[PDB]
């Protein structure tokens, strides 16, 4: 490429391909967020942090 | 407040109690619940009163029984010593500090001048304050009346009793009448008062009566203190209440019987109070509309971590109510590695309790 057109710069061609954890890393995170909140939670009011597993599910 | 004889039978309810140890009671819902559709007229608080020995367990349990009510005794400290699992915490004390020991009413009878008997009698103001808005939960809730051993507002004249004796310094003091100007004032003052006037000697002879063993080898219990907790409450505590409470004054040197003084009560006109919106008498039990009632069932049943927590005043100045750094680190984990307090009372897997997998139920105005 002897110039470098925007039009050119911007358009996806596809060579770009997306990672292993592109997908998968915010739901797995957001999940992890949940359950260590619920964990947190847990250990707040004074019960054992795997007691009640329904609200970590 | 009619009696079991002049009803015809048992007491019956005028609607539905409310389950107050089981739903939690709050904004949303006191539409559909509503306070006053339970009161009658034996939904009144009556605290019946006296010196150290004067029958007022019986004679109150007696006054539970024929006026139906709920009966209350006097709290102690085997409250809070002993747990929900049944293990008693003064055997923990090898392993505490001095400083932090148990320190229980024997433990004051036995030794008089030590420190911490000055934070016992602070903790039994609490401890006081931890029955009286149950029984006010009582009250608001399900429409049926309570009987109290001793009251909350009955409990600065033991204060003033120890300072007199010099148990107490004025730091003490001062903090204790900071902690009762934070709080008294967020609780109803009861309906009605029954005080079992007694000499200071004869309560001595009661003394006799009971023969236990660290009330008769002890020393606070002398002529001096007797006469100081008379003076205190004739004087400063019972005249503070019967602007008031309807209040009503017993000679109990002899056995007496519950009767007569359940028959006394229904010749008190309790209307008579009505007929003035700013009366004295019966203030605080006084509500315009049905939405006041919720009010203060409100205030009485979902805010009461938020009374419980009006204790949490800074007081440092005093060396006798505040625990060394070291010796709380200590305290902490001896006290909350001890088997049945590991966790919170429902979830505890040391003492047999069972389902902890799929459990997250939590009790409504418990302690952690
Ligand atoms: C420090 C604590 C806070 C750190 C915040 C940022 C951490 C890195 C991160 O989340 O990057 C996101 C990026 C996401 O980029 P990506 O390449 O995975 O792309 C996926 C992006 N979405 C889902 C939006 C399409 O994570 C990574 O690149 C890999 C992270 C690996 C795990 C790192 C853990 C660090 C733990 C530190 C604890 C202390
Ligand atoms: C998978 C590993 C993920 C690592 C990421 C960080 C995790 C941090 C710890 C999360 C779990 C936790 O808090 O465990 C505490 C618990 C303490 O045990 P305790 O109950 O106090 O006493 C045992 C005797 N009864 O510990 C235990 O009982 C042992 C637990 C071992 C396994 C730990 C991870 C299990 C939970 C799944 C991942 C949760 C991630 C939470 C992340 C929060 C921050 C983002
Ligand atoms: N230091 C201290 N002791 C108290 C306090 N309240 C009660 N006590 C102690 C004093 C006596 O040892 C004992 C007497 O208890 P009460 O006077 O409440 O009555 P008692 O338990 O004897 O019941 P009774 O009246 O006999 O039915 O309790 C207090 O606030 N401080
Ligand atoms: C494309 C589908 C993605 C589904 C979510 C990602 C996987 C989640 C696995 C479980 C994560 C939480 C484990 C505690």
């Amino acid at each position: 490429s002897a110039v470098n057109d925007p039009l050119e710069l911007l358009t996806n061609k596809g060579t770009h391909e997306p990672s292993f954890l592109s997908p998968i890393w915010n739901p797995i995170a957001c999940g992890v967020a949940g359950v260590g909140a619920a964990i947190f939670i847990n250990w707040g009011f004074r019960k054992p942090v795997f007691s009640g597993i329904q609200k970590h599910i | 407040i009619s009696g079991k004889t002049m009803r015809g039978g048992p007491r019956v309810p005028k609607a539905a109690p409310y389950p107050y140890k089981t739903k939690k009671y709050s904004v949303f819902n006191a539409i559909f619940d509503k306070t006053s559709k339970r009161f009658d007229e034996n939904s009144k608080v009556i605290c019946v009163e006296g010196p150290i020995a004067a029958g007022k367990s019986k004679f109150a349990k007696e006054l539970a029984e024929e006026l139906d009510m709920e009966y209350y005794p006097a709290v102690d400290l085997d409250l809070i010593y002993i747990n929900s699992y049944g293990y008693d915490m003064r055997k923990l004390d090898p392993q505490l500090p001095p400083s932090c020991r148990s320190y229980d009413v024997r433990n004051f009878c036995l030794d008089p001048s030590h420190d911490l008997a000055a934070q016992f009698q602070i903790r039994m103001y609490m401890l006081r304050y931890s029955q009286y808005i149950d029984a006010l939960q009582h009250v608001l809730s399900t429409g049926q009346g309570v009987v109290l051993e001793r009251s909350p507002y009955s409990d600065f004249v033991f204060m003033e009793a120890m300072f007199r004796q010099g148990y107490l310094s004025r730091g003490a003091r001062s903090v204790y009448n900071e902690l009762r100007q934070n709080t008294i004032g967020e609780l109803l003052k009861p309906h009605l008062v029954i005080y079992l006037d007694l000499p200071v000697d004869a309560v001595k002879k009661q003394i006799k009566a009971r023969n236990v063993d660290y009330e008769v080898q002890s020393k606070v219990f002398s002529d001096a203190y007797l006469s100081d907790l008379e003076q205190l409450y004739k004087q400063q505590y019972l005249k503070d209440i019967s602007t008031h409470a309807e209040l009503l004054i017993y000679d109990w040197t002899a056995g007496g019987e519950t009767e007569v003084v359940v028959e006394d009560i229904e010749r008190i006109d309790f209307n008579q109070f009505e007929a003035d919106i700013h009366n004295k008498k019966m203030l605080d039990w006084r509500f315009p509309l049905e939405a006041e009632w919720c009010e203060a069932r409100i205030k009485y049943c979902h805010e009461k971590p938020d009374l419980m927590n009006y204790f949490n005043v800074p007081r440092f100045d005093v060396p006798e109510l505040v625990r060394s750094a070291d010796d709380g680190k200590v305290w902490r984990d001896v006290w909350f590695n001890a088997p049945g307090m590991k966790y919170r009372p429902g979830y505890n897997a040391d003492m047999g309790d069972e389902g902890l997998l799929t459990k997250t139920k939590i009790g409504i105005n418990q302690g952690i």
